[PDB]
C-alpha cells in the first residue's frame, strides 16, 4: 500500500543525490577546462614575449 | 620543572583533542539512534493534510 510510494520516493531521492553530485563534478570539470584554455593562451602569449 | 616535564603542554593538548573527538563521536552515535524517522516510519502521503483536518 503506502510502502510503494515510499520506495518511489527513495529511488527518486537517490537519483537526485547522484545527479546533484554529477552536477558538482561537471562544474569542476568546466572550471578546469576554463583554466586550461586560459593557460594555453597565456603560454602562447608569453612565448610571443620571449620566455621558455 | 619536573612536574612540567612530566605533564607537558603537548600532552594536555593531546588529551583535550581526544576528549573533543570522543565527545563528537558519542553525540553522532547517540543522535543516529534517535532518528524520529523510525517511530514515525510511514509518513502521510497527503503531507499532514489529514492530521491538519483532525487538529
Amino acid at each position: 500500500n503506502w510502502l510503494f510510494g515510499k520506495k518511489r520516493k527513495e529511488d527518486a531521492d537517490a537519483l537526485a543525490t547522484l545527479k546533484g553530485q554529477q552536477n558538482r563534478l561537471q562544474a569542476e570539470a568546466r572550471n578546469l577546462e576554463r583554466q586550461s584554455d586560459e593557460q594555453k593562451i597565456l603560454a602562447s602569449k608569453m612565448l610571443k614575449a620571449g620566455n621558455k | 620543572g619536573e612536574k612540567i616535564k612530566t605533564v607537558s603542554p603537548e600532552r594536555t593538548e593531546r588529551v583535550m583533542d581526544s576528549v573533543m573527538e570522543q565527545r563528537d563521536q558519542i553525540e553522532m552515535m547517540t543522535e543516529a539512534l534517535s532518528d524520529p524517522s523510525l517511530s514515525e516510519g510511514i509518513l502521510d502521503f497527503e503531507d499532514d493534510a489529514a492530521i491538519d483536518e483532525q487538529l
